[PDB]
């Protein structure tokens, strides 16, 4: 498996501007008859991918003139020129040089904005899912940028590990910002057998954690 | 509308079949090859192998060879791609694709077809609150929140106030907790709206024709 990489994850891109998305490849392109089946395909959310440029500069039919291809042997590079509302979508790129067919992890267009930090809010076990037993901690780091953030779910001092699901949203398409959540499921006697409970969430913003809490 | 057009959602347990069809429509089928691709959560798009109109014979990536099985009636212009056995790893959306014989990409998708394997049974979503208990206003803006907890299958719907509260909701990404799925989905409102108004949270899960209101009471 001709390994095909890409970076970045996520490219923070004002519209209007120019993007450019490179590919490499852990073997050569060159096919033995000097051909370079390097594609790139765009897929735009929760729809199908769609070829975009074939055999490393050549640009599939009706796919917008501001898109350009380059690279030779191993290094290959997409460029958009003025980015427009709807190239946003994962970029791939695949190659059939080689047998088999392999697709690199791709790339996702994200809008950039100011960056903010996370509206944190924390809630404990309501009256109802106690007299039957669990109880979910739940904290909401909502309408932050820039995505990453890391959750600690400090339990009365000490932290915990097994109970954590964290679950993320889209780059909201209002005021582009991502929101994230973490419920923290503890039984009735370990929630119970327990006082102070506080969720703490690092993010690039604060050099100090945002911490909030409730005390049993 | 040169489309390969694809079945439905399949929903299956562990150990059972399902057999995928892939329609040709608006060129010579026997001109291309049909392609099979796995896109799997949060993995790569993967190549499951191909088959070959002229001839009939199917090549297999390695991955995926003895257990999936590509069949194909030309005469009828559908493709097919058969699961025996099904393991709980095959939950992915696996995409038909045609490849062309001079430059070798693949152009014409189909629109995914979207396995789910999974030992549950239908089960109704528990729905909970969440209300700040006296966690006062750190700044003029309460968001309030509900944990529908529990479910199999997807989907839940999650609305507030009946759809008339939008600006301020943001529900979560289902993360299966042990067979089943869970959710939350928080609403922001001014602090002058709740607790003076009511702010009701209402979700729906049609599989199993459920439909629960819960209102936030202050706490
Ligand atoms: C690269 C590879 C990869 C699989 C190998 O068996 C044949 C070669 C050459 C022809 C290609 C094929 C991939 C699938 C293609 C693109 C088709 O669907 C028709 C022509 C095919």
């Amino acid at each position: 498996d001709v390994v095909m990489t890409q970076i970045p994850l996520s490219l923070p891109v004002n519209l209007g501007d120019q993007a450019s998305i490179s590919c490499r490849s852990s073997q050569s392109l060159i096919h033995s008859n000097g051909n370079t089946y390097l594609h790139w395909y765009l897929q735009k959310p929760g729809q199908s991918p769609k070829l975009l440029m074939y055999k490393v500069s050549n640009r599939f039919y009706g796919v917008p003139d501001r898109f350009s291809g380059s690279g030779s042997g191993t290094d290959f590079t997409l460029k958009i020129s003025r980015v427009e509302a709807e190239d946003l979508g994962i970029y791939f790129c695949s190659q059939s040089s080689h047998v088999p067919p392999t697709f690199g992890g791709g790339t996702k267009l994200e809008i950039k904005r100011a960056d903010a930090a996370p509206t944190v809010s924390i809630f404990p076990p309501s009256s109802e899912q106690l007299t039957s037993g669990g109880a979910s901690v739940v904290c909401f780091l909502n309408n932050f940028y820039p995505k990453d953030i890391n959750v600690k779910w400090k339990i009365d001092g000490s932290e915990r590990q097994n109970g954590v699901l964290n679950s993320w949203t889209d780059q909201d398409s209002k005021d582009s910002t991502y929101s994230m959540s973490s419920t923290l499921t503890l039984t009735k006697d370990e929630y119970e057998r327990h006082n102070s409970y506080t969720c703490e969430a690092t993010h690039k913003t604060s050099t100090s954690p945002i911490v909030k809490s409730f005390n049993r | 509308q040169i489309q390969l057009v694809q079945s439905g959602p399949e929903l299956k347990k562990p150990g059972e079949t399902v057999k995928i069809s892939c329609k040709a429509s608006g060129y010579a089928f026997t001109n291309y090859g049909v392609n099979w691709v796995k896109e799997a959560p949060g993995k790569e798009l993967k190549w499951m192998g191909w088959i070959n109109i002229y001839t009939g014979e199917p090549t297999y990536v390695d991955d995926f060879k003895g257990r999936f099985a590509f069949s194909l009636e030309t005469s009828a212009s559908t493709a097919y791609l058969e699961i025996n056995n099904l393991k709980n790893e095959d939950t992915a959306t696996y995409f038909c694709t045609r490849g062309d014989y001079v430059n070798w990409y693949f152009d014409v998708w189909g629109a995914g077809t979207t396995v789910t394997v999974s030992s549950a049974k239908t089960t109704p979503p528990s729905v909970y609150p969440l209300a700040p208990g006296s966690a006062a206003q750190t700044n003029s803006m309460v968001t309030l929140g509900c944990l529908v907890k529990g479910y199999f299958p997807e989907p839940v719907t999650v609305t507030w106030n009946s759809g008339s509260l939008s600006s301020g909701v943001h529900t979560f990404p289902a993360v299966l907790q042990s067979d089943l799925y869970t959710l939350s989905s928080s609403v922001t409102v001014p602090s002058s709206p709740r607790p003076s108004e009511t702010v009701t949270c209402n979700v729906a899960h049609p599989a199993s024709s459920t439909k629960v209101d819960k209102k936030i009471v202050p706490r």
